[PDB]
């Protein structure tokens, strides 16, 4: 049978911490995707159209990680495209049909399976015309790609080179767009918060609360053409990771950062052990970098730099303990021989 | 006084009062005269045209002034489509308190240590000449006195008899007393 | 024979809800074109210009539906082109002659039928003129496509590959062109032409009402948008689509064969759960979708985010038979009433 | 007086009068008597600076012999309302409402220069007391309420009892920067 959305999320909880709304949206979309695939196509039955998703989240929130984790239990072809490599039809670069080309190459060019696949288009915010209005000049990397995707996101017939062009119907192909709309928080704040000067006016961020109230009007003001937003009905938002989520990210996931470094020290014969206050200090310091969970690596690498430098030289070392003072102060971790 | 110049990023150089007018802030500072009231009217008319829907913020720090001058502001506030929010800074006395209470109901504010004073009008003009002229000016002053008390009673949701008692002599009120009276709706702190 | 405008619109109502003025305009123009071709006594001095159609309107207003319904009814060589794929002849992409090639393929390459067919071109607002380029070697995707398209819209002869792998000469004097697109800058162009306003007591002072703005479009406004004037002069008929109101959105939500309500009821029919919407729920869904400014496309987003907390649980909830979506589920953060 | 013009280097040049240039650095001056017009300029500058940056401190330089209580209260309530801390500094003198606004600065950020003079006292006439005895009674009661309000707010600023401020503001109480720091009017004395 089909895996329920709860099971799909249970597969995502192993790699992604938090972001329950985005995981629930992705699970429901994949479940409805399967149901469309097995629904009868002809007869008195209504034809089910797809509901695409737009992943909006800050840097290091888990968009690409959500897609990679979802791709492990799909049972249908899947690719991760890059919008920064896309271009208009008449200019150099990859055309939007290369997305179908990659999805087709994943399945041995079996069109019947490629037409039932899922596509994740990363960096969808990097093709946004910053103008909010018609671009004064050809935006070959931006607005033009948005226009070329309208037929691709919706149902059309893609003509791609062979493995003699191949016709691929993109009507049942689910598209999951994602990107870190950096300047979107200012647009949402200007629309909702009555900012200004004087008493009775708002003075200024809370990117989580702002993204939780995002509307197509803000995405239009950011630089997405309304025709593309209308084809991305589901808008799943990812929250900025708090001090309590950044602690669980360090230890809980399958490929957690602490586990990665315990394995690096496992290539030697030395055990690496962290303390609770150490993990909390690492999370609170990474919070200040405004880089998401990517900042935890900058702290664990800075504090373990000298230790990893001396690790292959120290003989008889059996265990390294990283305390709270090692993070907040430039101390050396306790070496156990 | 030297009015400071500030730079708006968009660069445009404003004096600080024109910069605040860009934010829909109109100041009534000092006595209410024909000239100071007409500037308020000019700003209220201008702001309605810029945006008939957005609130206008009318900051009042005034000991009073001419009744006719204050009435030009008052009728302009009620006429124009956008709500005129009023805020008492320092003091709103006499016609200043009248214009403060004249703000949109629910949007009349005062700062915590502001002083609000209401009273019957004084001379709207001298009463010289013959007894027939003095009778005329006395009758006109009484009509103004009744008109002010009636409009004040409407602003405050009180009876006309209450305003007639309370405006007999200078009635000084804290921001809390003016809120309880009905002159203002809220007291701002932060 | 020739389906009359009353018949044309009576069958456009089966697929397009609302936009009555546009359906009348398209039906009258198509009937006049086909009758004009059948009675070429207009060879007299009267130069009845080819009544091409420009179909402007917001996104999700039903441009691409009017084209398809007009196509499948008229029983005539009809092609749906996308200006996003069009390019200048000397560069990669589809030159404007591929449209005539598709028109021939739609009629078994019998040129006599293709020369009297219809050509629909979507997203024609995407090939507008722009300043000299960032992305500068040649503005290939822009004005060049407009000129190559103008050379077809006016009476010319195209050379296209044969029926098999000897080119065919196709005269497009009698081919009707119906161009459409969501001109996103047109409301600002019009609002600069008008919206003078005023100041003072005795002057009228005053979201853009793009409905009445689109209803007062002038050829010069489209020229400012970036379209060449010689192309607009060849597009005399301008059909405008209004923003779908609450009632039209409700009808779209329930009436069509593939309505959202029926789509989700069948989506729950893969399980054994009945889905039922209240009249107030449909009203609030239509209102919230109209507030998103995406047309009928903003309807699916609302119905999807209101049922998200339910589709996540349907396979886990056993014994469930019916789910009722009320006005509270749409307007408030409520859960639909589960009937076990 | 001729206010000098200075040039600010930027990404180009912008010519300021020297006071607008210092306002760009979040420095607001209260110089001379506190009037409706001079107080409203301070309020306008405080409101403007909050919008430019709600988090950065505002530096309120005070060289004032006093002035109107209502005018000073417009500054006082604006200082307490706006989000950014208003640091106060006494240059030359802070007397009467000038000393009140000096003590009104953010606790820990109230400064004075080493030879500045700070004077606190009960208010004088907030307005004439003419007319009938009923009018004089009303104005006397209002002045007493202002006197109590000022002493109460001063006692709060200085972390002292209301009874202490009532004694010390009875007549003109002149204080050096050190005495004002010990009293609780200022927090620090600047030297370099
Ligand atoms: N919610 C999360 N749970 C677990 N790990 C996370 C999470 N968010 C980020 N990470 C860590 O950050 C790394 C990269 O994060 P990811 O690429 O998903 O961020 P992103 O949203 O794609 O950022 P950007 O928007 O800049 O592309 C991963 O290797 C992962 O270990
Ligand atoms: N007038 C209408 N009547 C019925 N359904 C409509 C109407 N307008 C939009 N829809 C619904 O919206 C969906 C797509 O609309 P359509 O593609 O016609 O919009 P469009 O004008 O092509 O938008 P765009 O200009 O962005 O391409 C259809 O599946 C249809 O169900
Ligand atoms: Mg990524
Ligand atoms: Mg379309």
């Amino acid at each position: 049978k089909l895996p329920t959305p709860a099971e799909i999320v249970a597969n995502l909880n192993d790699h992604v911490i938090g972001q329950e709304q985005a995981k629930k949206a992705l699970a429901v979309s994949v479940y409805n995707h399967y149901k469309r695939l097995r629904h009868p196509k002809a007869g008195a039955n209504v034809e089910l159209s797809k509901s695409n998703i737009l992943l909006i989240g800050p840097t290091g929130s888990g968009k690409t990680l959500l897609a990679q984790s979802l791709a492990r239990k799909l049972d249908v072809p899947f690719v991760m495209a890059d919008a920064t490599t896309l271009t208009e039809a008449g200019y150099v670069g990859e055309d939007v049909e290369q997305i179908i080309t990659k999805l087709l190459g994943k399945c041995d060019f079996d069109v019947e399976k490629a037409q039932r696949g899922i596509v994740y288009i990363d960096q969808i915010d990097k093709i946004s015309r910053k103008s909010d209005n018609p671009s004064i000049t050809r935006d070959v990397s931006g607005e033009g790609v948005q226009q070329a995707l309208l037929k691709l996101i919706e149902g059309t017939v893609a003509s791609v080179p062979p493995q003699e062009f191949i016709n691929v119907d993109t009507t049942n192909i689910l598209f999951i767009c994602g990107g870190a709309f950096a300047g979107l928080e200012k647009v949402i704040r200007q629309r909702t918060e009555k900012g200004g000067i004087g008493f009775g006016a708002s003075v200024h961020a809370d990117i989580t609360k702002l993204f939780g109230i995002v509307e197509p009007e803000d995405l239009i003001k950011f630089g997405l053409i309304p025709e593309l937003i209308g084809r991305l009905p589901v808008i799943a938002t990812l929250e900025i990771l708090d001090e309590d989520a950044l602690i669980n990210i360090l230890t809980e996931p399958k490929n957690a950062l602490v586990k990665q470094y315990q394995a690096l020290f496992g290539m030697e014969n030395v055990e690496l052990e962290f303390e609770e206050g150490a993990l909390r200090s690492i999370a609170r310091q990474a919070m200040e970098r405004k880089t998401g969970a990517r900042g935890l690596r900058s702290i664990v690498e800075r504090c373990l730099l000298d230790t990893m430098y001396r690790l292959p030289d120290l003989k008889g070392l059996k265990k390294v303990v990283v305390g709270k003072a090692v993070i907040e102060e430039g101390r050396e971790p306790e070496l156990v021989f | 006084y030297l009015v400071p110049t500030v730079i708006e990023q968009s660069e445009r150089a404003f004096d600080i009062y024109s910069r605040l007018l860009k934010e829909r802030i109109v100041f009534l500072v000092g006595p209410v005269t024909d000239e100071s009231a007409n500037l308020v009217v000019a700003q209220l008319l201008f702001l309605e045209s810029e945006n008939p829907d957005k609130d206008i913020f009318f900051y009042i720090n005034s000991p009073g002034g001419s009744v006719t001058a204050g009435m030009s502001i008052y009728d302009t506030m009620n006429f124009i489509k956008p709500d005129v929010s009023t805020l008492c800074l320092g003091q709103a006395a006499s016609m200043g308190a009248f214009l403060l209470s004249a703000g949109e109901k629910g949007k009349r504010f005062a700062l915590p240590n502001s002083r609000i004073m209401i009273h019957q009008p004084l001379i709207s003009g001298g009463l010289g000449g013959q007894a027939s002229d003095i009778e005329i000016h006395a009758r006109e002053l009484l009509k103004i006195k009744e008109k002010l008390n009636r409009l004040m009673a409407k602003h405050c949701d009180r009876d006309l008899a209450d305003l007639e008692r309370d405006t007999d002599r200078d009635n000084f009120m804290s921001a809390e007393e003016a809120k309880e009276y009905g002159l203002i709706d809220q007291i701002l702190e932060n």
